[PDB]
């Protein structure tokens, strides 16, 4: 009968693991419970982020609607930058992921740019930035250059 | 006003209609109409 | 009126207003001899008077006395702005109408513009933000008012914001434009699109529009002109699909259809184009007809 | 909140027949006809299965009060009485049960209707930050919003808003700029249209202020 | 009708995860999910009291 | 006949056995401003949302937490008028108490007699019951109180609950956050927060008045005092 | 509609959706089934003129009572229903009675039109008793503010007129009184001014066959509200009856 | 054409012949009641009423040249609503006499004859018919049952009439029909005629007749 | 074709073989014809000032989605799915729709719903799936669906069986034009003028976006339509327009024409062609009685 | 429909409505509707300004007899907004309360507890079965001898709240919102800039713009240890200053 803010913080990080090994419907399962206590606000910024973050990893890549993914991004960015460090790097990253998925250039060089950016905008914001331009332009060699290099940050969050 | 209720809608009217001639026929007589507090009665425009 | 100025209100709007501005104009004859001379004080002071007097609608009465004065006062400088000064200050506080103020302040502009050039262009802005809450009159004469920008500004490096007003009065369509005077803004818009250098504007504008108006027979004077100004843009842009509209026209002219070397020329235009685009629907009729047509084989040079 | 919108988005992914009525076209038609209506479209829905049963209206169906003593009460009172019914008759086998659409929660019986008879009822948040997060997030999609102020800070002002003024706000903005003759709307754009729409001036209560 | 619920609830979860199955951690969410909004719809002296 | 006059009345009784009157008054005080009150351990607080705006309201001698007596606020929802007679026969009955024992009352007894007061209008025929639902707060023998008093005339204890628009999400934020003995600073950050669930429009330069009970003494706190804690957290 | 005759009037404990209740508006009606009072504001005085209503040549003085004395310096002048015209004639009464022996001095109009008109309106709040249902104006000669005249309606509104005319004419009445003066001049020269203004109005669509009654209080009769002399009244009947044709 | 009666042949469904219009006799009966006359001599009570109904019918059927010429609209027509037996009937008809304006007593469905088909017709060129042959006077009782305040109807011959009365409201704003056509109608209450109607005053001048006063009394007697 | 069939066109089969002679083209009902041609007006559809601000309002909605997509799109807003007028009986709902619709120049059917009363569902049917069709074939198009409230729709808790039996008209044409489509080139405004039967179901968006109250007349609104209804009749001037205003304070757009048109025809029982200030004034008095019977003065909020 | 339900005892007898507000007092708003006088108030810190319509229809009324001004205290003043004939009632009732009070406290009254004050006996009028809510706004002005001028305005039922500035009547959501701006941008305060504010805003929300024998302005100046009606020749003289000063 319990439902709390800090219990669906523990599913809304194994959706996370669930998202790295590749598999969506155990952690959409989890979503759902996890979003429902959410939606009236009773929690510092650090929950929402996280909760924000989680339902825009399943939507992007795995469900495939990249505005709906965007949009919690935003959210998290904005939540994770006060109490955190390596987890709002992550988040801004992945801003630009579901936009480059997409194919548009125009929304990935807007996000880029400052709302809060600059700070935690590291290297991997020019692997991201990198890897749009070779989707856009066709070429397959500008991309594996990208991996390459920019390869520890990329790898370190699964 | 009971006894003919001889309908097809609006004919009902023809009736009444028929009955007063025939009164007004008989010169020193007198009419008495029986129940019509329904056909010759009450209306209903609050009706459903 | 009612519950804001009653009593004494069938006399206060009718009554006051009325009279006031007639007799200023009685007194006007006095203060025209003087206001080239200076007498600064003598013209903003009678304006103001008139407004003094509660109402809606003060404006348009006081339009009366103006009609006659701003036209004086333009030789001077320094007199037209005192003018308008008057008309903006019991506007912005009691809010007089979207309507009211607008007539008059469009009227001491135009006026200003056949006297001498300078002054309008100073004055143009300032009357722009009053006429522009309106849906109906007032967005008919507001276009017309922007048209001296047209003229004035593409002399200097004004050009640009010139253009900019004129396109969104165009852009945004309502019933209350009439057809006639639609043709005039646009046509004037072109040459100040092409001064600039801006391909865009060109375009955009031209899809909110009917390039059909220009076809026609009355406007056949600004057809040409508005044809000429548009290939440009686009042929630079390296689009080829645009550009055969325009040579098609330029063709269904009789100027040019009637004279030989200007026919061949106009048509040539069309199909060396259409080819020129990849493969299409627009490629297939022209160069079929221009072919099958019989002026094309009088001249053998064309129909190699 | 365009909660019937979510019950037109399933309907259409079937593809599959919808039989689709309102409270009114249950009740009468010829006297007396209503109750027997009752029995005809739950029926009609199993002939032509795979089908959904949708009813927009029971806003005067589902209310416990009725009389006897107005004529009209008789036959929205068996309506009532016969849909608890299908209710029953459908239970153990694969007939799905009524999808129902209503403005409150206090229309429907606390003691005829209750879980697991229907599997979910579900309540649509009155206070939900993030599905206005989305509804903005449709105009960044299409054509890339100018910032005066962040995005959070359009959700973060409001904080309990019903559907309809979410809608509201949202439309206005994009008018305002149509006139102006923008192509990019403004952030700011949005605060005044939504200032707009607190009913009763900025200071709301209209006796606090 | 509350109980029945439950367990019908429990089997639809299941579903979403993949599994074929019902655990434990399905089954309590379904008791939890059927009752409290049938105590929601049913109070309505709770608004700041119990 | 019907129900609407047996019902309504409370000349004479529901016949459902409980009023359906002191429900109506709850959807009232919903109705009204947002109000939270927690009684930490180390003192209680008290906060609304007061409509400023631009500054539009005194607030040199007219609040909304106000003082009963030295150590005793209270913090409101609802009917404005009820309110008023409310307030004045509250201190009135305060002062009888400071008079008599020589000590300002505590809240756990001024509810009780409040009640008394507030149920005559709830037996009353003609006379329809008060429609503010109050937060008291007091410190009193050491010891911090906090306690809600509903329309019917009834009293309640609580550690910490939540009034006005949208109370049933402040009482469940309430019970998740709050713990039992708390510091009276963090205390306030969490009110301001649960005010901020459905305070409406948001919080402008300062758009909140808040009070502290404690062991000096409940006073109603400045407007620059209040914005202090509101940039802690919003 | 903006009244309802049956809903919204079954207590006097009601309001209606636009903000007025529907007994007031009535109360309004009430007074046009009566005929008209004038009532013109002088500053040496107040001058009235009612048209009285009549049934019978057996009628003599002290019937129907369209002219009370509320004081000794307060003269009212009444349009509408008898029976209601009489209470009223108590409540300004008795309010002047209970001042008179208290403060020691003359009323001052300022303070009584504010102070009968709460109780005016205060019939209209209760239940206990049905609002009232004739109007009537109060005119003061006195040196505590001048001549002063008001006029207060069954609602409880009371306010300054230098000429008030309360009757089913009363539109009709009062852009009339405004053509002429009346303002400056003495309660002598008035007297003949209150008298055609009532024939030049008297229409057969608002008003019957009548008597007519005028009254002083002003500095002529020293203060105190009396009826014109019969002599007098009809000198200012005979420019009344002159004026009309 | 329409209104007029065919022959269809029986075997296979084609329109073989044609048929004579029907009319109806019994709406010939019921018109002119104007003699004998009553005037404002046996009619009376409410002396504000009876001038404002002179001002509203009977001066511009009169009058009606000047109307015309002014540019300003006549009134549309007059309605009388309120408790009756103050002689709504005998008030018509002394309008209507003074002008020397066909009267036409009539009511809308009254003429059903039989069936409901063959009724239908009947009832809608009665409605029509009294319209026309303007100027003229169309005294419309009992028009409960037209009004349709309501949410049910009779669907019978009543709608016809119904329809045809709305149309003819929107039709009539003008100078020149308005003064041609002229229509006084006289029912119980005023809630129970077309929602148009009350919308607006879409008939110049609407009378409710108070209780008796002090001067009708003395009148009637 | 087997395109001379589709759901509502009329077709000629043979009786004794039941297969298709020819394609019967749809009937036209009079009626809707009648709505089509008819303005029910004698005011102008250009403007009335004071009223101008609710004009204005009314044409954000229709003209500015409906005349450009175009500048939404680029925007990134979606068309309303309607806008609902209200005021007390006679404001000139749909005269303010007129004006808007005129000048943009989109057909009209000024409708009032008195005309599709029933006993059940049939026969009027008909007559709503004819407007539709009258609205798709005229697009753009504009149904004035005056008195929503003549028609059934608020059920309260109960109502009568009868305003259920009528409802069903009004809830399958709103339907029909939005949130089934995205689209408003084919568009209904909704006029109510009586607040006590009206629908929860229009209430809820997705049928609506927009709630636009058209006031009563104001202070200056009054003056402004006193002056162009005065000017056809003959008169020397008056100053007049002044103290009508306040006389006729609280009275709708509707009760100054009639003021107008009785204050003529005073001048012409005096055999005056000139109109005078009097004429006016005693029109005014008349008026006023018909006002409080026919029109409300109560507060109406949505 | 309408605010509230017609269902039960509430206005037969005063018990709650579902709202659990009153049938009358939500009705009680709209009595300020039914008035048509459109008031708003400034605060300065020389003077309390109140300005209002005085609603004189015709000359024929005198403009001074008539009035909407009244000295309540001794140098508290008020104005009436709403329903005339709950404006006289309110007023008559609040003069009781004044002198009751100024004799017990022994000094002038604070503007605030005479709006305080007045607010509870309005409660009064709500509760009791015979009676019904007021349908008037009182806005008093004064200045308080610590604090300085302030406004208060009472709603109605007898809510209560604190205004440093206000606005009531039918307009009164225009005119709060054109005073808000002024309040923001707070200029420094002398008797005329005073003035000039709560007058140019009140006609900006109406657009006719006052006469100068048709508006009543009252004051309590620092000058004055009375209650003071500015009356024709001071109105006048701001009046002419408006159209010029911006």
């Amino acid at each position: 009968m319990d439902d709390k803010a800090l219990l669906v913080e523990v599913q809304l990080l194994e959706s996370k693991t669930y998202h790295a090994l590749s598999n969506l419907p155990k952690a959409r399962a989890a979503l759902t419970s996890a979003r429902t206590t959410a939606n009236a606000i009773y929690c510092p910024p650090k929950l929402q982020a996280t909760l924000d973050m989680q339902s825009g990893i399943i939507h992007a890549a795995e469900e495939k609607d990249w505005k709906t993914a965007y949009s919690y991004f935003y959210e998290a960015f904005e939540g994770y930058d006060s109490i955190d460090s390596p987890k709002a790097i992550t988040s801004l990253k992945y801003m630009l992921l579901c936009k480059i998925m997409l194919n548009t250039p125009e929304d990935v060089q807007a996000l880029v740019s400052g709302k809060l950016a600059l700070r935690y905008a590291g290297r991997q914001t020019e692997a991201l930035k990198c890897v749009a331009q070779a989707s856009k332009n066709r070429s397959l060699a500008d991309f594996e250059k990208a991996l390459t290099d920019y390869r520890a940050e990329l790898r370190d969050d699964p | 006003g009971s006894e003919l209720v001889q309908k097809y809608v609006g004919e009902g009217a023809r009736m009444v209609r028929e009955l007063f001639e025939m009164a007004r026929t008989k010169k020193a007589c007198l009419i008495f109409f029986d129940e019509i507090d329904a056909i010759g009665g009450a209306r209903f425009d609050d009706g459903a | 009126m009612a519950d804001g100025g009653s009593e004494r209100a069938d006399g206060r709007i009718v009554k006051m207003e009325v009279d006031y501005s007639a007799t200023v104009d009685q007194r006007l004859p006095e203060c025209e001899k003087l206001a080239k001379e200076g007498r600064l004080q003598e013209v903003i002071e009678t304006l103001l008077s008139l407004e003094k007097q509660t109402r809606t609608a003060s404006d348009m009465v006081s339009t009366s006395r103006i009609l006659v004065a701003v036209v004086k006062m333009c030789y001077e400088a320094k007199e037209w702005d005192l003018l308008n000064e008057n008309i903006m200050l019991l506007s912005k506080r009691r809010s007089q109408l979207k309507q009211a103020v607008a007539k008059m302040v469009q009227q001491c502009c135009t006026y200003v513009e056949e006297i001498t050039d300078l002054p309008v262009k100073l004055r143009l802005i300032d009357t722009l933000r009053m006429v522009t809450e309106g849906k109906i009159y007032v967005e008919i004469e507001r276009a017309r008012l922007t048209k001296t920008l047209a003229t004035i500004k593409e002399q200097n490096g004004d050009v640009k914001e010139a253009a900019s007003i004129l396109q969104e009065l165009q852009v945004e369509t309502y019933g209350s434009m009439e057809k006639k005077e639609r043709v005039e803004f646009i046509l004037e818009q072109m040459r100040l699109c092409l001064a600039v250098k801006d391909y865009i504007r060109t375009q955009i504008i031209s899809k909110k529009i009917n390039t059909k108006f220009f076809q026609e027979e009355n406007t056949e004077k600004l057809k040409l002109k508005y044809y000429n100004l548009m290939i440009q843009l686009d042929q630079h842009e390296g689009s080829y699909l645009s550009i055969c509209k325009h040579y098609r026209a330029i063709y269904d002219t009789p100027c040019i259809q009637a004279e030989s070397d200007k026919w061949q020329q106009a048509l040539k235009s069309v199909v060396l184009y259409v080819i020129l685009a990849p493969f299409d629907n627009e490629q297939s009729d022209l160069v079929h007809r221009i072919s099958s047509d019989k002026k094309l084989e009088e001249i053998p040079k064309y129909k190699d | 909140c365009g909660k019937t919108m979510l019950a037109k988005a399933v309907a259409h992914h079937t593809t599959a027949a919808f039989i689709r009525v309102v409270g009114s076209e249950f009740v009468q038609k010829y006297l007396g006809e209503g109750p027997r209506m009752v029995r005809d479209v739950f029926r009609l829905a199993k002939e032509n299965a795979p089908a959904i049963i949708f009813i927009d209206e029971i806003d005067a169906i589902a209310t416990k009060r009725f009389d006897a003593q107005t004529g009209a009460d008789r036959e929205v009172q068996r309506i009532l009485l016969e849909l608890l019914n299908q209710m029953d008759g459908f239970d153990q086998n694969v007939n799905v049960k009524v999808i129902m659409a209503t403005n409150r929660a206090d229309t429907l019986d606390p003691a005829l209707l209750r879980p697991g008879r229907l599997d979910r009822k579900i309540e649509f948040p009155l206070p939900d930050r993030r599905q206005k997060r989305l509804i903005f997030s449709t105009i960044t999609s299409k054509m890339n919003l100018s910032e005066e102020v962040d995005l959070e800070d359009y959700v973060a002002r409001p904080d309990k808003i019903s559907g309809a003024d979410i809608n509201s706000i949202c439309q206005e903005s994009g008018m305002l700029a149509v006139r102006e003759n923008r192509y990019i709307v403004l952030a700011k754009d949005f605060e005044k249209a939504y200032k707009t729409v607190i009913k009763k001036d900025e200071q709301e209560h209209e006796f606090y202020k | 009708a509350e109980v029945k619920g439950v367990c019908t609830e429990a089997g639809m979860y299941a579903l979403r995860e993949r599994r074929v199955h019902v655990t434990q951690e399905d089954f309590e969410m379904a008791v939890a999910k059927v009752m409290q909004k049938d105590s929601e719809k049913n109070m309505s002296i709770k608004k700041l009291w119990k | 006949m019907a129900e609407r006059g047996y019902s309504f009345s409370l000349t004479t009784f529901s016949p459902s056995g409980k009023l359906v009157q002191i429900e109506y008054a709850l959807a009232a005080v919903a109705g009204g401003a947002p109000s939270v009150g927690i009684k930490a351990a180390n003192g209680v607080v008290l906060a609304t949302e007061k409509k400023q705006k631009s500054i539009l309201y005194d607030e040199r001698s007219v609040h909304k937490v106000e003082p009963i007596t030295k150590h005793i606020g209270l913090v409101y929802s609802g009917m404005g008028p009820d309110y008023r007679v409310l307030v004045h026969r509250a201190r009135k009955l305060a002062q009888q108490y400071y008079l008599v024992y020589q000590e300002p009352i505590p809240t756990a007894q001024l509810v009780q007699r409040v009640a008394s007061v507030m149920q005559e209008y709830t037996q009353s025929g003609g006379v329809r019951p008060f429609g503010v639902s109050l937060l008291i707060c007091g410190w009193n023998e050491g010891r911090p109180y906090l306690f809600q008093s509903d329309p019917s005339g009834a009293y309640f204890a609580w550690k910490a609950t939540a009034m006005g628009k949208n109370y049933v999400n402040g009482k469940t934020f309430l019970e998740k956050r709050y713990n039992e003995d708390l510091e009276l600073e963090d205390a306030i950050h969490t009110a301001i927060l649960t005010l901020k669930e459905s305070f409406e429009g948001q919080m402008t330069e300062d758009n909140i008045e808040v009070g502290i009970c404690n062991e000096a003494g409940f006073r109603r706190l400045t407007p620059t005092e209040v914005r202090d804690y509101l940039a802690a957290i919003a | 509609m903006s009244s309802i005759g049956t809903g919204y009037d079954l207590s006097a404990s009601t309001f209606s959706p636009d903000g007025r209740v529907f007994q007031v508006e009535y109360a309004m009606k009430a007074v046009e089934n009566s005929s008209t009072a004038i009532g013109i504001r002088c500053k040496d005085g107040v001058v009235f003129g009612v048209e009285k209503l009549v049934l019978s040549k057996l009628y003599e003085e002290g019937s129907n009572k369209r002219l009370f004395n509320v004081d000794r310096h307060v003269g009212m002048a009444v349009a509408g229903l008898l029976a209601d015209a009489r209470s009223l004639a108590d409540i300004a009464r008795e309010e002047a009675s209970n001042f008179r022996s208290n403060f020691g001095y003359n009323i001052p109009l300022k303070h009584l039109a504010d102070r009968v008109a709460m109780y005016v309106h205060a019939y209209t709040l209760y239940s206990a008793v049905r609002p009232f249902g004739c109007s009537f104006m109060l005119g003061s000669y006195s040196v505590n503010d001048g001549a002063q005249l008001y006029m207060i309606d069954p609602s409880g509104v009371s306010y300054g007129y230098w000429g008030c005319a309360i009757g089913k004419a009363r539109q009709a009445a009062k852009t009339e009184i405004e053509k002429l003066q009346m303002k400056e001049m003495t309660c002598r020269d008035v007297v003949k001014e209150v008298a055609k203004i009532i024939y030049i109005v008297h229409d057969e669509v608002k008003d019957k066959a009548f008597e007519l009654e005028l009254s002083w209080v002003g500095e002529l009769t020293k203060g105190r509200h009396e009826i014109v002399p019969k002599d007098v009244r009809e000198e200012a009947e005979k420019y009344a009856k002159e004026s009309l044709k | 054409k329409p209104g007029d009666l065919v022959g269809v042949n029986k075997d296979s469904y084609l329109i073989l012949e044609t048929l004579p219009t029907e009319y109806d006799s019994r709406v010939k009966a019921m018109e002119v009641d104007e003699r004998p006359t009553e005037q404002y001599s046996d009619i009376g009570g409410l002396d504000k009423q009876i001038q404002e109904l002179v001002e509203a019918i009977v001066l511009p059927m009169n009058h009606k040249e000047k109307f015309e010429n002014l540019g300003i609209q006549p009134p549309k027509g007059v309605l009388m609503y309120g408790p009756p037996g103050t002689g709504k009937t005998l008030l018509a008809r002394a309008c209507a006499a003074q002008t020397k304006a066909t009267f036409l007593k009539l009511a809308g469905p009254q003429l059903v004859q039989m069936f409901i088909g063959d009724g239908a017709k009947l009832v809608r060129d009665a409605f029509a018919l009294a319209k026309e042959k303007a100027p003229s006077i169309i005294f419309i009782d009992e028009l409960d049952a037209i009004g349709t305040k309501r949410f049910d109807s009779e669907k019978a011959g009543d709608r016809e009439v119904q329809r045809t009365m709305l149309e003819l409201l929107n039709q009539l704003d003008g100078f020149q029909p308005n003064t041609q056509v002229k229509v006084i109608a006289a029912t119980n209450r005023v809630d129970i005629l077309d929602p148009a109607l009350l919308r607006s005053g879409r008939l110049d001048r609407k009378i409710e007749f108070p209780m008796p006063n002090e001067e009708a009394r003395a009148r009637i007697m | 074709d087997k395109s001379k069939l589709k759901p509502g066109t009329r077709v000629a089969l043979d009786m004794t073989t039941l297969t298709i002679m020819r394609y019967l083209p749809r009937e036209v009902d009079p009626l809707v014809y009648n709505m089509s041609h008819e303005d029910p007006g004698n005011v102008s559809y250009s403007e009335i000032g004071g009223l101008s601000e609710q004009i204005r309002e009314l044409r954000e909605v229709i003209e500015l989605p409906l005349t450009n997509p175009e500048l939404f799109q680029r925007v990134g807003i979606i068309p309303p799915k309607g806008c609902l007028l209200y005021g007390p009986p006679g404001t000139g709902k749909t005269l303010l729709a007129r004006a808007v619709a005129s000048q943009l120049d989109c057909n009209f059917l000024k409708v009032v719903s008195s005309s599709i009363v029933d006993k059940y569902i049939g026969e009027s049917a008909r007559l709503i799936r004819e407007m539709f069709n009258y609205a798709r074939d005229h697009q753009p198009c504009i149904i004035f669906m005056d008195e929503i409230d003549a028609i059934g729709g608020r059920r309260f808790s109960e109502g009568t069986s009868a305003d259920r039996e009528i409802q069903r008209t009004l809830m399958e044409l709103l339907n029909q034009m939005d949130g089934f489509d995205t689209l408003h080139r084919v568009k209904m405004i909704m006029a109510t003028n009586r607040p006590d039967t009206l629908d929860p179901a229009l209430l809820r968006p997705g049928r609506l976006d927009r709630k636009i109250h058209i006031d009563l007349p104001n202070e200056q609104a009054r003056l402004d339509i006193l002056k162009i209804h005065a000017g056809p009749i003959t008169k020397h001037g008056e100053i007049d327009y002044e103290a009508i205003v306040k006389l006729s304070d609280g009275f709708n757009g509707a009760d100054l024409r009639n003021v107008c048109t009785e204050a003529g025809m005073f001048a012409i029982r005096a055999d005056h062609d000139f109109v005078v200030q009097e004429d006016f004034m005693k029109a005014v008095r008349k008026v006023a009685d018909s006002k409080k019977l026919e029109s409300k003065l109560d507060y109406k909020p949505v | 429909m309408s605010r509230g339900s017609s269902a039960g005892f509430d206005r037969h007898i005063t018990i709650f409505s579902p709202e659990g507000r009153l049938y009358q007092v939500e009705y009680a708003f709209k009595a300020i509707n039914q008035g048509g006088l459109t008031s708003v108030a400034v605060r300065g810190k020389d003077c309390a300004v109140i300005v209002t319509q005085k609603k004189v229809p015709d000359k024929l009324l005198d403009s001074s007899t008539v009035t909407h001004l009244f000295k309540i205290t001794e140098n508290i003043g008020c104005v009436m907004t709403g329903m005339t004939a709950d404006s006289r009632s309110q007023v008559q009732r609040a003069r009781y309360e004044a002198a009751n009070w100024k004799y017990k406290y022994g000094y002038e009254i604070p503007v605030d507890m005479l709006c305080k004050r007045i607010a509870d006996i309005s409660q009064v009028y709500t509760q009791n079965a015979e009676m019904r809510p007021l349908g008037c706004c009182m806005i008093l002005i004064g200045i308080d001898e610590e604090q300085g001028p302030q406004v208060y305005k009472c709603d109605p039922a007898g809510y209560y709240c604190g205004f440093k500035a206000t606005a009531a009547g039918v307009k009164q959501t225009e005119s709060t919102s054109f005073l808000e701006k002024k309040v923001k941008k707070k200029f420094d305060w002398t008797f005329e800039q005073t003035v000039e504010t709560a007058i140019t805003c009140l006609s900006t929300v109406l657009s006719i713009d006052f006469k100068p024998s048709e508006i009543e302005v009252g004051v309590v100046t620092v000058e004055n240890p009375k209650f003071r009606i500015l009356t024709e020749a001071e109105i006048d003289a701001h009046l002419v200053a408006l159209a010029e000063r911006d």
